């Protein structure tokens, strides 16, 4: 495994057959294993694509690795998904696991679907990052921010209190999977694509105000396109 | 020569449950392939089969009664047990324990319990 | 520099390892497209050239005996490493002494002009 | 105890000839098997270390094969220095066993 | 190179006893166990006995056809070995050898010149 | 499950009668059968083992025969002490089955 | 703890008071901790002797150690033994434990006996090897191949699908312990000694063919010596 | 983290910007992480002050650290305290935890109180020492001897069988907390202060002999000051 090297104010690859002393490791505190946010590569954040990126495998056991502190994520996820028969799906997090420190918008999902396999796994192999431990597998509950890790040789409440967007899932891990936004105990809006957290956040302009607000014994789903809100377009 | 001893639950209400047991005071039951079991004779009736237990940890039941019948054992005390769900008047019978007698060929059992009986009310 | 115990050494070494350099396809890097959990194993054969395999068994027995006590002395439950510590002492045995040429260390090359 | 045999009981040969010797035995999971040769007036000398590893100073011409009940000795070519008789043995542990040997007859 | 030499051989009357022996140097006894073997035109080479290293508490073995007719001894300060024949019965006329070798090979890799021992 | 029957369902007897009893079944028991004797207040004690061997300590009045689906039990020289409810059992298949039984009364 | 050293194409003991540079550790990938199979020392494989080699101690806690990949075993064991009162005996394996990768003949045993102590332990202290972790204690279920470990400085489905021989135990951990082979739900043959896995494997020449085959409501034990098979010699 | 250094037969602080070879680490076996007993600093051993030294925090997770073998403690503690509603308070010890090897007087306490927080914690941050693992948190049951740890560079049954003093607690973790000594199923003596283990041990001069000994259907508490014993001064 190659290490980044900072020298002549640029990155250099450690994997050479001569280690010239121009780079020196005076102490172990020059070492870093910092995590990086996958999102920083411009990777799409639509929740449907997030689902597309997870493998749903059974077979080989999960592993985790310790890593150095790293960059903030705008988007992160919490998951409650269960199998259609009401079986729990995906293991409870192991001791010492807690959600990532700085997500701006943790997305929370619940609902059921086939939830194939037992250990999930990222289709690209990207790490899930929980606090300071990278993982190859998704844990229940707590937030995982997709990312990668690198190793290099070195020469206020809103920072975590922010978080919006909780929604239901219909099916899971398959092409047929669908999501519906939920506010005020109302399931609504298909969330198909192209919606930033703020795009969705502004939809709360309708909550207890400009629309929706099913003041009935049950909740009504609106199909997103008022045209967008799709008020009274529920079926 | 084994002093097999009958034991069991007392009178029960119909729709109740029953626990039955026996013990082989004359034998450890440690020989492999030992088979013991239960059968019953309601009203002077013939040897209805109930269950088989093997020292090798094998269990069998009479399928007609099997839905309400379970086998248990406690070898440390040379004990064998039955549990019966839904005991009612059709379950009143004399009851007996049994053991292989020729031992090790064609079951050959064979050896019998003292006899006990169960009633409901 | 050791010799075999009365036990009988089988000179053959048939072994398996988890090592597998590279990847067949780029997706094989990914556990999702990875080999079945037993597929990681690879295997090979060695022969008792120069008495090495048999010597290895005797060495292993002695090492096992020494190790048993060390493990008793450990406080950690699963002792995932040791070799790293041994590497440290490999270095410590070679370093922190005075060392130009006169000391019996550091493998100093003969001096040219 | 493991029993063993060898064949041909002798082989007539010519110089530079490729030769081999069959040795068979009660099964031996060990590859411990080895070969040696002797000359009249001479103490036996090892030819190969157990299995196929050659004894030190043995010419590259020497070879061998097999495991279990069937194994063999091979020589790529012959030199007059190789005249003698040849053997194989069970060193699997104890008691040791030895083949009746073979004779390197000359053509 | 092992400097081995053999002693105590030659003709003896039947029904006797003798201590056939060897001596060697340049291969310390501390690293090995030794074997006696015998050969005849009528028999070919045959194993006779095994002498374990003191780590095995000097355990020994003998071919079952000769067992109890011989015992062995060794002296690791003298680098010497004894066949300690219990008997000199008959058919003992084959050439005797004593061997040693690397424990990671087998004892065949060293041998004596051999000796002749015979019975009348 | 497998049908088991016996006959005669009851037999009048007198001393020295040669008793003949039979046991029949739907399936070919193959001689894995046994016969039993019972009296009130008593266990159904074994009489016959593997369609032939009377159990040890059984008097030799008791003999038996057959294979497949057909078996018999007979009593030479019957004694009044032999009145009992008689049974048979199948050991070739299960759930276990047994004959409906028979009874005898001297007179 | 001494390390093997390969130099001048031979093993050498690392425990010297001078470390001559003729041996060099250019990287940590020259290090190995490889396991070795105890069976490679000619140690008997009869199941009764395997039982003789286990201590049945209670007292000091179990420990495990990580080790390098190593040689194939012809014989290995799985264990279900329980105490006579129906108590479970021996702990369930800890997470990450799985059976050895290449056993040719895993032997499986079940049954009960006094199963003295709580942690077993090998009487010679030989390691149990589970996958890549050596152990001082026997775990339930999964295969452990007896072995030792050494540390040295360096300069197709049948490979795991093979496995035969499952049998019952009568008593356990004591001189009185006895085993009976089981096939076709039949308990038979005392397995006293001298039986290779193939010796036992050929006994399946009787299964549904040449013998045994108790086509009865129960199973009959035959006492091994047809003389060997001991057909109809059950008591 | 500074390391002690022994040189010129005195301690020296490792944290210097030049590492002169006069100190040499020929092997890792010169390293030590030895624990030290807090009691060796003259810190009071009265049980009420021990209680005063524990924080009763909830929040941040517990951590432990491995340390080298160290000095004997005269006083150590076992704890069974529970919340007033009968809830368990404080986690069961983790695997491999066992009580300190050489305490002369383990003190055992039981009873209930508010037992605020969930992880306790030492108010001075002193380590709890269980066997060979230091802890930031109190575990249930097993003995913890208060101490600290240091790292330095180096150049019969009574030893554990001793132990006396078991007592009840009234309340816990608060100023109002009170303790009563217990012998012979009798709760007695407030144990306010100034009592060495021997001071308390000599009070067993009354057991079945010179006093107390409530030969009644219940047990009577005596209030310590015979004046001390406070016989018949129970209320
Ligand atoms: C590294 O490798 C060496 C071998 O090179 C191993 O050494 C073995 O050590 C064990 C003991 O640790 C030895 O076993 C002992 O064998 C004695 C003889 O048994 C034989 O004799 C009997 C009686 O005639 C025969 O029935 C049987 O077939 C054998 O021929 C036993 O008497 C000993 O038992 C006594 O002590 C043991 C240990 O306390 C008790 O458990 C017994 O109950 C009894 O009290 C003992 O079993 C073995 O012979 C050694 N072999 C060799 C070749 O040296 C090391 O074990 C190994 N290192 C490690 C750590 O595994
Ligand atoms: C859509 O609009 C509605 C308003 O029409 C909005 O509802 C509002 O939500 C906030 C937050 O829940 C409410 O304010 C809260 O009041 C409670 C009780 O006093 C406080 O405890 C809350 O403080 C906690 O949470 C804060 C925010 O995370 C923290 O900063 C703080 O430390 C506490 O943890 C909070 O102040 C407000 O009363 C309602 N108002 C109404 C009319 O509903 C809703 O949030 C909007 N939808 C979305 C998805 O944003
Ligand atoms: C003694 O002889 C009997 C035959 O008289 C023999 O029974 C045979 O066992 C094999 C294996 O169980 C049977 O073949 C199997 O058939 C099933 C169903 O189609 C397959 O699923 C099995 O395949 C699995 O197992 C294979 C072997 O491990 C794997 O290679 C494969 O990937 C699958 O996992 C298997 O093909 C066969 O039908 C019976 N035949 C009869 C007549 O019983 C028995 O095994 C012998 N006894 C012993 C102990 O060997
Ligand atoms: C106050 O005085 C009373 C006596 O008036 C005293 O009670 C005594 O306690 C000891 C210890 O419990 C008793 O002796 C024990 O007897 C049992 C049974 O035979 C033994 O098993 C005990 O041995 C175990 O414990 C020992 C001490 O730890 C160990 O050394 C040993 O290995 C065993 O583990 C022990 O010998 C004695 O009989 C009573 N006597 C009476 C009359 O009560 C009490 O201990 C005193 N109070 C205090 C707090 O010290
Ligand atoms: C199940 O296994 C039993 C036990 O072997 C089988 O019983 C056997 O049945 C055969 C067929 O009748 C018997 O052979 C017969 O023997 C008599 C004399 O003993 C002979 O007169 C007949 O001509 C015939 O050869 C056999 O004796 C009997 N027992 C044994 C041990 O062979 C049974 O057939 C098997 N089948 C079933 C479904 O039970
Ligand atoms: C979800 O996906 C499945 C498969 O991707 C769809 O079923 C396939 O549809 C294609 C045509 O688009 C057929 O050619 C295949 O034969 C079908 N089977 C397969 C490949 O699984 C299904 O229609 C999709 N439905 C939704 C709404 O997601
Ligand atoms: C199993 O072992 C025990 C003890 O090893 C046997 O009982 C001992 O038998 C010897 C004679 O062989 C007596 O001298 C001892 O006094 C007995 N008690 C001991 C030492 O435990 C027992 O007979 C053995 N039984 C079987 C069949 O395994
Ligand atoms: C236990 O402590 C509390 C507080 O330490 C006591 O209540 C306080 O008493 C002081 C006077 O000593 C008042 O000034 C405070 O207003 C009270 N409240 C506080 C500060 O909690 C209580 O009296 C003490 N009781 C006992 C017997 O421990
Ligand atoms: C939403 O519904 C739940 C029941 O599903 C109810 O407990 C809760 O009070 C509701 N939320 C609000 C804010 O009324
Ligand atoms: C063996 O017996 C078990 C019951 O103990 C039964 O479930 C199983 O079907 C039997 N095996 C076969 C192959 O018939
Ligand atoms: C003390 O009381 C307990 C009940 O709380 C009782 O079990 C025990 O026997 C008593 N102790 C003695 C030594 O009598």
């Amino acid at each position: 495994i190659p290490l980044g090297v900072i020298h002549n104010s640029t990155l250099q690859v450690s994997d050479v057959d001569k280690l010239v002393c121009r780079d020196k490791l005076s102490s172990t505190n020059q070492l870093r294993s910092v995590g990086l946010n996958l999102e920083g590569n411009g990777v799409a954040t639509d929740v449907p694509s997030a689902t597309k990126r997870w493998g749903f495998r059974s077979g080989v056991p999960p592993k985790v690795v310790n890593y150095e502190a790293g960059e903030w994520a705008e988007n992160c996820y919490n998951l409650e998904i269960k199998k259609p028969d009401g079986s729990e799906c995906l293991p409870a997090a192991p001791d010492g696991i807690r959600g990532f420190p700085r997500c701006r918008y943790v997305h929370k999902v619940s609902g059921t679907g086939p939830c194939a396999g037992d250990f999930a796994f990222h289709k690209e192999g990207a790490f899930f990052l929980y606090d300071r431990l990278a993982s190859t597998v998704i844990y229940r509950g707590t937030t995982f921010a997709e990312g990668v890790v690198a190793f290099l040789i070195l020469p206020p409440s809103s920072g975590y209190y922010s978080t919006t967007i909780r929604y239901q899932a219909t099916g899971f891990g398959t092409n047929e999977t669908e999501y519906l936004f939920e506010v005020d105990n109302l399931t609504y809006v298909q969330l198909e694509s192209r919606f930033t957290p703020q795009f969705l956040l502004q939809l709360n302009e309708t909550i207890y105000t400009s629309g929706k607000r099913s003041n009935t014994t049950g909740k009504l789903i609106w199909k997103v396109n008022r045209k967008i809100r799709s008020e009274e377009l529920s079926f | 020569d084994v002093k097999l001893l009958e034991s069991g639950g007392g009178l029960v209400q119909p729709g109740g449950s029953l626990k039955l047991s026996c013990a082989a005071s004359g034998f450890s039951l440690s020989t492999s392939g030992v088979g013991v079991g239960w059968f019953r004779q309601p009203s002077g009736k013939g040897l209805e089969w109930l269950a088989l237990i093997w020292w090798d940890d094998d269990k069998y039941y009479n399928p007609s009664l099997k839905s309400q019948l379970s086998i248990s054992k406690d070898f440390s005390r040379n004990q064998v047990f039955l549990k019966i769900s839904n005991v009612d008047i059709a379950d009143t019978a004399t009851y007996y324990c049994a053991r292989r007698d020729p031992f090790g060929y064609d079951n050959a059992m064979g050896y019998w319990g003292q006899g006990t009986s169960v009633t409901v009310s | 520099a050791i010799v075999n115990a009365q036990p009988k050494c089988n000179p053959n070494l048939h072994y398996w390892t988890t090592q597998d350099e590279g990847a067949a396809i780029g997706l094989a890097w990914i556990p999702y497209f990875g080999p079945a959990a037993e597929g990681i194993y690879t295997e090979g054969l060695m022969h008792n050239q120069d008495g090495l395999i048999c010597g290895l068994r005797q060495l292993a027995n002695e090492t096992t005996q020494a190790l048993q006590l060390f493990l008793r002395a450990t406080t950690e439950l699963r002792t995932f490493s040791i070799l790293n510590r041994k590497a440290i002492d490999f270095l410590l045995q070679r370093w922190g002494g005075t060392c130009h040429i006169l000391g019996p260390d550091c493998c100093i090359e003969p001096h040219d002009w | 105890d493991i029993q063993m045999t060898q064949s041909p009981a002798s082989l007539s040969v010519s110089v530079g000839e490729t030769v081999s010797i069959t040795c068979r035995a009660s099964e031996n999971i060990y590859s411990s098997l080895a070969w040696y040769q002797q000359k009249q007036g001479k103490s036996p000398q090892l030819l190969v270390y157990s299995a196929t590893i050659l004894a030190d100073g043995v010419p590259s011409r020497f070879s061998g094969s097999g495991s279990g009940t069937q194994y063999s000795l091979k020589i790529n070519s012959l030199q007059s220095e190789d005249f003698g008789t040849y053997y194989c043995q069970h060193f699997w542990g104890t008691p040791y066993t030895f083949g009746g040997g073979t004779k390197l007859e000359i053509k | 190179e092992v400097q081995l030499q053999e002693s105590g051989g030659g003709l003896m009357q039947p029904g006797g006893s003798m201590k056939l022996s060897c001596v060697a140097s340049g291969f310390t006894f501390s690293n090995y166990w030794m074997n006696w073997v015998r050969q005849s035109p009528e028999k070919g080479l045959e194993w006779v006995a095994e002498i374990r290293l003191k780590s095995n508490n000097y355990a020994t073995h003998y071919a079952e056809s000769v067992k109890g007719r011989f015992t062995i001894s060794r002296d690791d300060s003298k680098r010497s070995v004894y066949l300690q024949m219990n008997t000199l019965r008959a058919e003992d006329t084959g050439i005797y050898y004593c061997t040693r070798g690397n424990g990671n090979y087998r004892a065949m890799d060293y041998w004596g010149q051999g000796t002749s021992v015979t019975v009348s | 499950d497998i049908v088991m029957t016996q006959s005669p369902l009851s037999l009048s007897t007198s001393v020295g009668d040669r008793v003949s009893l039979t046991c029949k079944a739907s399936q070919n028991v193959g001689t894995a059968v046994a016969w039993y004797q019972q009296k009130p207040g008593q266990s159904p004690k074994l009489l016959i083992y593997s369609a032939s061997n009377r159990y040890t300590g059984v008097p030799d009045r008791f003999t038996g025969s057959g294979s497949g689906t057909d078996f018999t039990l007979t009593i030479s020289n019957m004694q009044s002490e032999d009145l009992a409810d008689y049974f048979c059992q199948q050991y070739s298949s299960y759930p276990l089955t047994f004959g409906a039984g028979t009874k005898l009364e001297l007179r």
